[PDB]
């Protein structure tokens, strides 16, 4: 039956966009985390 | 000498495994983006 399927496909898409938003946010954490390290790390070289 | 060496060995063994684990986990997360994008909407919604 048509309406059921067509709406269901649309419903799936609403999940998907949230999943990829998580992955983006996760990636923002990776950049933040590496910045945090690299910034300090380069100073540690100076300290020693 | 055995201790000082062992301590350095331990220290880096741990740290390398941790940052490897982190980059491995991040790498599979990036691959999971490509896989979930490969979960394309070009699907049986068309059939509905």
């Amino acid at each position: 039956d048509p309406e059921k399927v067509l709406e269901q496909a649309v419903i799936d898409m609403q999940e998907d966009l949230v999943q990829l938003r998580q992955a983006v946010a996760r990636t923002i954490a990776e950049e933040k985390r590496t910045e945090q390290r690299l910034n300090q790390d380069t100073q540690e070289a100076k300290k020693w | 000498r055995n201790l000082a060496a062992l301590e350095a060995k331990i220290s880096e063994a741990k740290t390398k495994k941790n940052m490897l684990q982190a980059r491995a986990k991040a790498a599979k997360a990036n691959a999971e983006l490509q896989q979930t994008l490969g979960g394309l909407g070009t699907s049986s919604a068309t059939s509905a």
